[PDB]
Formats: structure tokens, C-alpha cells, sequence
């Protein structure tokens, strides 16, 4: 129903920072939760309320904005294809790659 | 398969208003004999369904590891469910236990989310909360509600269990066949230790009533499990909750149950919820 | 949608054994008042179904050219069907007219092949012939069978007609909505010319019985048309013929109808046919 | 369920004769009626009984055998793609391109 496109992937030296962008197209009115995975849960924002849930491994180092993912303090373990995701209905269960039905192609991020 | 929910609802409503007729026309009859003869009669119906639908038998699919869920759900909902529900009937009334047995989907809507990791965060919660509010607005109480929630937890957890087995390689007709087999074994064990008499079942009228009740109940369970299979546990119970509307309608129409204004309001609330869910 | 046939069967069986109960508990009641009040009550149920399923109303789909088939089938099966069936009841018995109304699928299995160019050449013909043989083995006769075949032609041709309209751009709920609207108009015209009294309908008990009968009959017709839509007129009537098994079962169980050995043989024959069809 | 292959098509001078072949592969045990169209009904044989129904336009000029279609007395009106067909169940209704569910690709026959 919604087409997701990712941008900003590439190679980054460890110890810096990076920004990744996700653009959604289509019926974007009733999507509750937006997400950012690499399929582990790394970020998930709620549209109306404005809260952002993260992973404990990166909680406090990565940040979400409305979708922009700003990742700081990069480590070589972060080399992965990052995927976007949306949820038709959501209250309190983010970060799971079975709730989110709308899936993107993902872009590669390699930390050196 | 959205109509299967409402079909299970109407067929369980018919089964329940047949059970009320049976227990009203017969005084000496006891629920343990009725449940046992019901299950023993319905096992034949299930064998018929299985033989007609597909090949004769497939017992290699009844693996011991996975189907512990269905047997534990059957012995947790069938025997002790009915026992505690009859306890509630004797304790706090004949029609409040049924109301709690209808408010059952709360525990199911909690478990399916938490235990099975299902995604029902905000869509169904409102309809189910509205149905719950209607059932509580319809109405020693601290122990009656305790036994009632003990019945509701079991009858709402059989659904979460039954949607756990059927995830992979267990059709609707077999996951219910083992359920009825195990409930029949459990009721047999219960009756043998108490030496409950089987003289009442020999009556032809009672046998006819039991076979129509078993047919209704079994079509209900089959439609309900076909729903659960492809509509999950979160809404497939909420859609089935509609059976209270039916039960009340058939009680005030056929059995001549008195009609009050509060029951009309409760039925309107629950039908509003059921319409909201779709 | 193979189970929808059997569901239409069981629900028409429930409707028919409710109609028998109504006409048995009330003597002064006449079939013309009953059919009229049934249709007037069921029109509300159909509006509810349509409003819940999809958008409020779609009257641009009720084109005048195509839906002549459904109106002619409704006025050919509803009014004159019931009139000639009651004539057969008064002529040759209360239970032979129903047996012919169950042997009805012969004319449908002929028309669907010849008129609609359907391809049922050898698969279904055997099951339907076996059902027909069972119904004739169950049993002035030259005029009774004439009126009975006049009822059967109409009740088997409504199916061929109803599968003609729904080929393109007519869902199950609308093709039946117009049917009930037109049958209600026809019964209204018939009653108005005869000035049939409406005082009996005001009874609350009769109204409850009529609403449950209308609900059963309407779920039956809805499932039956969902079948016809995706299972055609050739087998979707044969599968529904199973309602005689039910009707007999519910008559010998609930209404206390006497059981004879010949009826068991006829029921076994027709259930064998219904099982052969799948 | 059944794959149909046709052979023998080509150009033929009017006034001669031609033979067209159809081979069926797959679950070929329960197919009742075999057919030959050009989607008008031109030929249809029954397997068990062995009767052959034709079109009145060509009845007596074309013949079927068990599938071989031998067409005699060719006319320029016979230029068409001929298709094979089978029927899961059949008693008396051949020549209709809605009864036959198994369809081939057809070969071109041009009469000059
Ligand atoms: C709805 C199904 C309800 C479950 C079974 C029917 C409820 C009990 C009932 O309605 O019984 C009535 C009678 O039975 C019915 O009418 C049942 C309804 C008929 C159709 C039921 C199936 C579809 C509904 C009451 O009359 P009685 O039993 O006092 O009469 C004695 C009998 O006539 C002695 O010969």
C-alpha cells in the first residue's frame, strides 16, 4: 500500500556520525508507527504522540526525527542493510518485524 | 473469513439455548453426565467430518510435542471450566456465570498480545472494551467474581492455546478432534471415580436432544476454529462474543424468558461493539 | 465455498421447522399473512446486512433491463409457489408437497444445462438422480403430482434465474434485496385485494417467532446465494437439498414427530447422495 | 493440469487435404472429451464410447481419430489457428469453448 525508499547509506569511519533518510509514498494517512530496522528493532516513532522507542544496545546513541535516523558513536558491528517500516495500527509494541506490514528495500551502512 | 465468527456465535447460541431447554425439562440430570455424553456423541460427528473432508485418518500429525497445548487447553476449559461454572451457578446465580463466560475475551485479548506476540494494539481493544463495559453494566460477590474470573481465564486461554498449535501443520478438524478426545477422556476419568449413573442417557428423547445439541455445538466449534486459524485469537473471540445477543433472543422467544429493559440496553451495547469491530 | 451450501441447508431446515411450529401453535393463522409479515420483517434485516457490509445504498446497480430476471423469479417462486404448495397441502397431504419441494432440483439441473449452457454433463447428474430416487421411494394422484411439479418447476427455476443476474455486477446481498422487495410488493397486492386481516401479527409471541424465522430464512437465502454466485445453479441446489435430512431430524427431535423406518431409509439415501456430490 | 501441443500446421492449396496432430501431457486419465477448435467447435471425440461430434459446416468433410484431425476439401475460409482442448467431465455437450478447461496454443493453417 505504501512504497518506502531509503537514502544516505555508505561507508563511515568508526567514531563519527551519520544520518539516514526514509521517504514514504502512497496512502500515508493511517500509518501509526514508523520504524527503522537493520530484522532487529532499532527505532520506532509514534506519529501523533511523538514518542520514540529504541533498542537498549543503542538507546541514547541513536535518535529519531520526523523519517531521519541520526546514528552517533558508530562501531564496526553496525554494518547492515537498514530497512524502513510502517504500521497500520499501533499503541505500545514497536521494534518487532512482524507488526510492520509496509517494508522498504533498505540501504547498506558499513562502519570501518 | 469474517462470517465464520458470527456463524460460530449463532451456533453456540443455539447450542446454549438447547442446553437450557434440556436442563429445564430434566431435573435429575447432572452436568457431568451431559458433558460426557455430549463429547462421546460428538466424537462420532468429528470422525464423520474428518472422513468426508479428506483421507481416512492422519495420526502421524498428532505429534506428542506440539499438541500438549491442545490437550492442556481441553482439560483446562472442558472439565474444570464446566465444574467452576456450575459452582458459580450454585453460588451467585444461573445467568451471571454465563455473562462472565461471555466477558471472557479479556484474558484472550491480553494473552494473544503478550504471550503470542500478536499485533492488536489499538484496533480491536476498543470494541472488546465496549463489550466488556456492556456486560459489566448489565450487572459474597468477591468470591463469586473470583470463581467467575477463574472460569473466564480458562475459557479465554483455550483460544490462545488453540491458535498456538494450528500455526503449523494442524488443520481445523484435527486440532478439535484431539480436543474432544481428551475432554471425553477427562470426563470419563471424573465420572468413574464418582460412579455417576448413566441410566438417564438411555432415553430416546434425551438422546435426540443430545445429538442436536452436539451437532449445533460442533458446527459452532468448527466455524470458530476455522476463524481462529485465519483471523487469529484477538478478534476471532471478539466476533464470537455476539452469541450473547442470540442466546438472549432465543431465550425470550422460544423458552419464554421474561424481557427487561436493561437486557435490551446490554444487547444494544454488545451489538454496537460487534458492529464496531468490522 | 462448499460449506455454504450445507449451511443454507441447515438454516432453511431450521426455518422450516420453525414455520411448522408456528402453524401448529396457531390455527387461525393463514400462509398469506405469514409470508407477508415474514417478508416485511426480513426487509429490515436485509437493509441491515447491506448497511453493515458496504456503503449505505447503491441503487444505480438496480438496472431495469437485467434485474427483470430476479423480479420474475421472485413473483414466480414466492407468491404462486407458496399458493400452489398450500393447495398441495390441502389436496394430497401436508408432507408430500414438502417432499416435492425437496425433489425440486431436477428442473434446475435441466435448465442450468440447457438454458444457461452450464457444464454438468455427468458429475452432478448421478448424485441428483440418486436424491430424486430416494425422494420418490419415500412415496387424484395425477393432479396432486401435477400441482407438485408446478411448485417444483418454479422453485427450481428461481435458482437458474438468480444465477443469470449475478453473472455481472450484482452481489449476493442486492440480488436478494430486490427479490424480497418484489415478493413483499406481490404479497401486499394479493392481500389488499382479499382484505386479509392483520390483527394476528400484533401478538408479541408471534412477532418473536416471526423475527427468528425471518432471521433463519434470511441467513439461509444469503448463504444459498453466496453459494450460487461461486458454485453455480447445478450443484448449489443439490448441496442445499440436504435440508430434508435436517427438517426430518428437527421434526422427530423437537416437535415430537413420529419416526418410521421408511423415513430413515430415505434420509440415508439422500445423505448418501449429498456425500457423493463431494 | 494438462499441457497440449499441436503440430502439422502450414499452408495448403485449396482442394487437397491435411492432417493435424495434438499431444497431451500430464494427468490424462480423467479427461472425458477431446476437442479440436479453430473459438468455434469443429470436432469433439468421446474417449470411452468413441463417438465424434462435428460442426454442420464441416460434418462429413473433416474426421477425427484417437488426436488426429484429418481435414478434406479445404477452402480459403479455413485459415485459422487450430486449438486443442480437453474436458474433465462430459456426456453430450461438445463443441463449446467454455466446457473445455485444458487449452493449447494452436497452430496456424492457411488455405490458398
Ligand atoms: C432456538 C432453539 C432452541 C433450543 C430448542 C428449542 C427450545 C425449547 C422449545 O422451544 O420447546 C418448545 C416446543 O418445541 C419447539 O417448537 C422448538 C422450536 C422448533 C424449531 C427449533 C429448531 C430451530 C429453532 C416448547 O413447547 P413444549 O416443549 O412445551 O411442547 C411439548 C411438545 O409439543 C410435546 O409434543
Amino acid at each position: 500500500q505504501v512504497q518506502l525508499v531509503e537514502s544516505g547509506g555508505g561507508s563511515v569511519q568508526a567514531g563519527g556520525s551519520l544520518r539516514l533518510s526514509c521517504a514514504a509514498s502512497g496512502t500515508i494517512h493511517a500509518i501509526g508507527y514508523l520504524g527503522w530496522f537493520r530484522r532487529e528493532g532499532v527505532a520506532a516513532l509514534t506519529t501523533y504522540d511523538g514518542w520514540t522507542y529504541y533498542a537498549d544496545s543503542v538507546k541514547g546513541r541513536f535518535t529519531v526525527s520526523l523519517v531521519y535516523l541520526q546514528m552517533n558513536s558508530l562501531k564496526p558491528e553496525d554494518t547492515a542493510l537498514y530497512y524502513c517500516a510502517a504500521a497500520d495500527d499501533g499503541w505500545m509494541f514497536p521494534l518487532y518485524h512482524n507488526h510492520y506490514e509496509y517494508w522498504g528495500q533498505g540501504t547498506q551502512v558499513t562502519v570501518s | 473469513g469474517v462470517p465464520f465468527g458470527l456463524l460460530s456465535g449463532i451456533f453456540w447460541g443455539l447450542g446454549l439455548t438447547v442446553s437450557a431447554y434440556i436442563f429445564s425439562i430434566f431435573t435429575d440430570l447432572s452436568p457431568f453426565v451431559v458433558a460426557a455424553t455430549h463429547d462421546f456423541l460428538s466424537i462420532f460427528i468429528l470422525l464423520a467430518f474428518l472422513l468426508v473432508k479428506e483421507g481416512k485418518v492422519r495420526l502421524s500429525i498428532f505429534l506428542n510435542i506440539r499438541n500438549v497445548s491442545v490437550i492442556i487447553g481441553a482439560l483446562l476449559a472442558g472439565p474444570i471450566g464446566m465444574q467452576a461454572n456450575l459452582y458459580a451457578v450454585k453460588y451467585i446465580g444461573s445467568s451471571l456465570a454465563s455473562s462472565v463466560s461471555a466477558i471472557y475475551p479479556a484474558i484472550s485479548v491480553l494473552l494473544a498480545f503478550f504471550f503470542l506476540k500478536h499485533k492488536i494494539s489499538k484496533n480491536t481493544v476498543f470494541g472488546i472494551v465496549l463489550i466488556i463495559g456492556g456486560i459489566i453494566a448489565q450487572t459474597s460477590f468477591y468470591i463469586g467474581i473470583l470463581c467467575a474470573l477463574v472460569c473466564a481465564i480458562a475459557w479465554g486461554s483455550e483460544s490462545v492455546l488453540s491458535s498456538f498449535a494450528m500455526e503449523s501443520e494442524l488443520s481445523e478438524i484435527e486440532a478439535l478432534l484431539i480436543r474432544q478426545v481428551t475432554s471425553f477422556l477427562s470426563y470419563l476419568v471424573i465420572v468413574l471415580f464418582s460412579h455417576q449413573s448413566f441410566t438417564a442417557v438411555a432415553n430416546g428423547q434425551l438422546l435426540g436432544l443430545m445429538i442436536v445439541f452436539a451437532a449445533f455445538d460442533m458446527i459452532s466449534y468448527l466455524a470458530y476454529y476455522i476463524a481462529i486459524n485465519r483471523l487469529q485469537p484477538a478478534k476471532a473471540t471478539g466476533l464470537n462474543v455476539s452469541y450473547v445477543v442470540w442466546t438472549v433472543l432465543f431465550a425470550v422467544v422460544f423458552l419464554g424468558a421474561p424481557l427487561d429493559m436493561l437486557t435490551i440496553m446490554t444487547s444494544l451495547v454488545v451489538i454496537a461493539g460487534v458492529y464496531i469491530i468490522i
